[PDB]
RNA sequence: UAGUCCGGAUUGGAGUCUGCAACUCGACUCCAUGAAGUCGGAAUCGCUAGUAAUCGUGGAUCAGAAUGCCACGGUGAAUAC
RNA sequence: UCCUCCUAAAGAGUAACGGAGGAGCACGAAGGUUGGCUAAUCCUGGUCGGACAUCAGGAGGUUAGUGCAAUGGCAUAAGCCAGCUUGACUGCGAGCGUGACGGCGCGAGCAGGUGCGAAAGCAGGUCAUAGUGAUCCGGUGGUUCUGAAUGGAAGGGCCAUC
RNA sequence: ACUUACCAACCCGAUGCAAACUGCGAAUACCGGAGAAUGUUAUCACGGGAGACACACGGCGGGUGCUAACGUCCGUC
RNA sequence: GCCUGGCGGCCGUAGCGCGGUGGUCCCACCUGACCCCAUGCCGAACUCAGAAGUGAAACGCCGUAGCGCCGAUGGUAGUGUGGGGUCUCCCCAUGCGAGAGUAGGGAACUGCCAGGCA
RNA sequence: UGGGGUAUCGCCAAGCGGUAAGGCACCGGAUUCUGAUUCCGGCAUUCCGAGGUUCGAAUCCUCGUACCCCAGCCA
């Protein structure tokens, strides 16, 4: 709720100032933050996907939803309805708390941190990034890791254009190399 | 390599428009719901449409998809 | 949220070497020691020493 | 679309009740009102209607759009419907879950004598 | 020789060749070789006639073959009885009716189009005529 | 084909049985179905996946 | 008792000396890196006593360049029916 | 032998050693009901991650799906997911369709008992059309219906069934 | 990373073909209802007796054949 | 009379797209969620308690024909009956008569009930 | 022309739809004055070509190619 209050005064005010909106509700707001961990090496092992699920359970504060295969493809030796990833849809209060931990303490603990790419918008403002280690979150115990498992974050927001998402995210200072 | 066909199933419209029916009479023995059930018409398990009340057969075209209903006018 | 299927997500206090005492909710279940925060991380000095190579 | 999803949830029971030919009590829940109207078996003409936008109902309520308001509306539709000779209807929940204040409205219509 | 790359069924019924044609105006080019007789045209006759045209008006010009075979004709071998299945697909014909512009040509004078269309109409089995591109 | 024939016998004292077919290989468990018993005239539990 | 405080190859940086001149193409030093290798398949070699084994030192050639060659000593076996 | 399309001439039917394909099952959930949901494919962004495994957004519109061929159907979904379940009931059945017949099919409703649903209601298997075999002879369970003097029994019948 | 007489998806414009293609769609035929005239009930049901179940050509619609056959297989007259 | 909401008739002359406008009420987004209830994670949806804020999105209304859609008249194709030929195809008398295309029409029309404004 | 069979390392020959096994050869080392024999190590065919079913093809289906076997008759 720290960055939610910071949103409600200074990001709403700041973006009403920058872009010449009329409505106070036309301003972009971040809808949700989805944390995917598409493990894929669970074609042979179930405890590996269980450990992946424990890691997203630690990084967010929620149980993950173990996702199944939509189509069967033979390129990767999977089958229809076989469990192959896990995700957490963070929204509401926990979106802002995770977003605070993310841009505050998790992003600086990235190895060789140069900055987050500004051209990682999908055309509709929705950011998506990938971390390569789960170690960069302070909850994951470094002595209890077995496999290095990155994950991909996706900030989904209500902006129409992607420069409008540059503005929204950049008003949280959200590093942007 | 050929030379086979099934026995002809005798589908189609058994009672036409304006034709007086008893209750229970089969109107259209058919295969999907080419014709849908309307007022006082039932649809059997093999999509056979049968007269559920007495009257006269009424073929109509209803609804947003231009479906072909079959009503029965009470008569 | 549902009942107890989720991990215990209790408010803790993180503190780094920058003097940034910051209380947050995290499901570690333990108070935290850090080094780098968003305040006083070598991001801009890092970009400067990155560009500053040639000659 | 939320409204269109609701209408396609409604449609099966709507067409089934038009097929049986029963007078239906159509409910309609909005975030600050509930609407209830008794509709003839031809589907075109209404008979009885009460809702929280009527000041006869709205003045005696704290807030239109909660379970007390909906119970008031169900009582009103049952009273007016019994005054106009209608006894036995079929409840068209109109795409909402029979849970919250549509359950309060329909229970209130069953207490006050309307047969379904 | 022209033949569809990939059919849907290998053997077609005979059927009949009645009525008039659909391709009737000189559409693409400027001069046209239009059918008058009914008949049908194998792929060898279309190829023969096209070589007569392409030779005749040399590698200048531009020629459109407006008909395409797409109809398989089956024959039974020699000393085979009747019955015992349908024959085998030997060639492919196009069915022609009176009015089909069989070929078009553009980028030549009219007198060479007369000449190539004479040269190539003597490789076809149907009575044929010369047409021009009429404007509406 | 592979799918065998079994008798669902009645749990009441009657000898009345329904009859049906079971895949014996994939479902080796017995089959209990509360069916209708017309001698008792009542819905009784039926057993005996043969 | 660990590929480890074994092993030092390889490589980056910084140097000293000789020599007109160390890029091809020296030697040595300092910091960093830290491979392969855990006793070697078929096969094969040397040694009978101050010997083998092992440890250092010197010299010739040479401005500078030896793990080679030629010498010198220290410790010092086993076994031969 | 059976199913689907065409031939087949816009009702039905219609032949050939005519053109093309399939069946001789599966399922105790893949059936019943209630509540909900909506595909293929492509584009963009994104850790390993790749033309194609997961995530997010957009275009798109059912080009998808339907346990298995093809045709006709399907959004109110007949498609997809979950809760509870056994109506994959028993006796009948107005009326029809379809066959030379044997036979086959559709069926509102009535009675008894049941499931789901708050209720209206829906449920006598599955989206439909294939998944099959008359009679005799005989096997197993039930029912005194018969039971060659009489009481039983044997055998026979009837119902279920192999 | 730099050039290119070669091919080409999708999309758009224009042109054809289809028994097993259809966002269209006749004539006819068929089913049902009413009405007039005409017809030796021509109609239906039930009962006695059959015969026949090798068809042929000709028109029209087709399959097969080579739009061959006084060919073959259907539909209808 | 104008506007809005519900349930229908009708099923593209009714749908799309582009542009403008609406919020007093209504509607929608919204605010919050410990409770009723819910998520194979998540109050996103469902649900509940509300009403601060905005009509941005949505939805409605008003324009606009770029498209979809409707669509004559005439001619053409086909075809029933009778006749004819040069007869694998056509012609004549006669009855029916398209599909496509053209001119054009065209951004709906309407019933019941309820509420707000005049 | 029909029916059947085969095509897999340089050669002969095994392969079960989720991996390519054997022998001879070849390559390197060793033994030997040198070669043969011998001994120690290796490698190795993405499976005749094209299309399709499948998540996946050497494997299953269809077509083409090349080579074998059987039949191609009564008059």
């Amino acid at each position: 709720a720290k960055l939610h209050d910071y949103y409600k005064d200074e990001v709403v005010k700041k973006l009403m100032t920058e872009f010449n909106y009329n409505s106070v509700m036309q301003v972009p707001r971040v809808e949700k933050i989805t944390l995917n961990m598409g493990v894929g090496e669970a074609i042979a092992d179930k405890k590996l996907l269980d450990n992946a699920a424990a890691d997203l359970a630690a990084i967010s504060g929620q149980k993950p939803l173990i996702t199944k295969a939509r189509k069967s493809v033979a390129g990767f030796k999977i089958r229809q309805g076989y469990p192959i990833g896990c995700k957490v849809t963070l929204r509401g209060e926990r979106m802002w708390e995770f977003f605070e931990r993310l841009i505050t303490i998790a992003v600086p603990r990235i190895r060789d941190f140069r900055g987050l790419s500004a051209k990682s918008f999908d055309g509709r403002g929705n950011y998506s990034m990938g971390v390569r280690e789960q170690i960069i979150f302070p909850e994951i115990d470094y002595d209890k890791v077995d496999r290095v498992r990155g994950l991909d974050i996706t900030i989904t927001t209500t902006a129409k254009s992607d420069e409008e998402g540059r503005a929204l995210l950049a008003a949280f200072d959200f590093p942007f190399r | 390599r050929n030379g086979r066909d099934s026995e002809a199933k005798r589908l189609g419209v058994k009672r036409f428009g304006g034709e007086s029916v008893l209750a229970g009479s089969i109107i259209v023995r058919q295969r999907g719901t080419k014709f849908h059930a309307g007022a006082n018409v039932g649809c059997g398990r093999d999509h056979t449409l049968f007269a559920k009340a007495d009257g006269k057969v009424k073929f109509e075209v209803k609804g947003p998809k231009n479906r072909k209903f079959i009503s029965i006018e009470a008569e | 949220m549902k009942k107890d299927i989720h991990p215990k997500y209790e408010e803790i206090t993180a503190s780094c070497s920058c003097g940034n005492v910051m209380k947050i909710r995290s499901t570690v279940g333990h108070d935290l020691n850090l080094d780098v925060c968003s305040k006083c991380h070598p991001f801009f000095t890092g970009k400067q020493r990155d560009v500053a190579t040639g000659g | 679309d939320k409204k269109s999803a609701r209408i396609r949830r409604a449609t099966r029971a709507r067409r089934k009740l038009q097929e049986l030919g029963a007078t239906r009590l159509v409910v309609h829940r909005t975030p600050r009102h509930i609407y209830a109207q008794v509709i003839a078996p031809n589907g075109s003409e209404v008979l009885v209607a009460a809702s929280t936008v009527e000041k006869a109902i709205a003045e005696q309520l704290k807030y239109t759009g909660n379970k007390d308001a909906a119970a008031a509306v169900g009582k009103a539709v049952a009273e007016r419907a019994l005054e106009k000779g209608i006894k036995d209807v079929s409840f068209d929940r109109s795409g909402f879950q029979y849970h919250g204040r549509v359950q309060a409205l329909a229970d209130a219509a069953r207490e006050a004598g309307l047969q379904f | 020789m022209l033949q569809p790359k990939r059919t849907k069924f290998r053997k077609m019924h005979k059927g009949r060749n009645r009525g008039l044609a659909q391709g009737t105006d000189v559409s693409f080019g400027s001069f046209g070789l239009k059918a008058v007789g009914r008949g049908r045209l194998t792929a060898r006759q279309i190829e023969a006639a096209r070589r007569a045209m392409t030779r005749a008006v040399k590698r200048q010009g531009k020629i459109w073959i407006r008909v395409f075979p797409d109809k398989p004709i089956t024959e039974k071998p020699l000393a085979v009885r009747m019955g015992k299945g349908k024959g085998n697909v030997e060639y492919w014909v196009a069915l022609i009716q009176p009015g089909k512009v069989l070929y078009e040509m553009d980028g030549v004078p009219e007198e060479l189009a007369r000449e190539a269309f004479k040269l190539a109409a003597a490789k076809l089995p149907i009575k044929t005529t010369f047409v021009t591109k009429t404007v509406m | 084909g592979i799918r065998e024939k079994i008798k669902l016998v009645s749990s009441a004292g009657t000898g009345h049985f329904y009859t049906t077919t079971k895949n014996k290989r994939t479902k080796p468990e017995k089959l209990e179905l509360k069916k209708f018993d017309p001698v008792v005239r009542q819905h009784v539990i039926y057993k005996e996946a043969k």
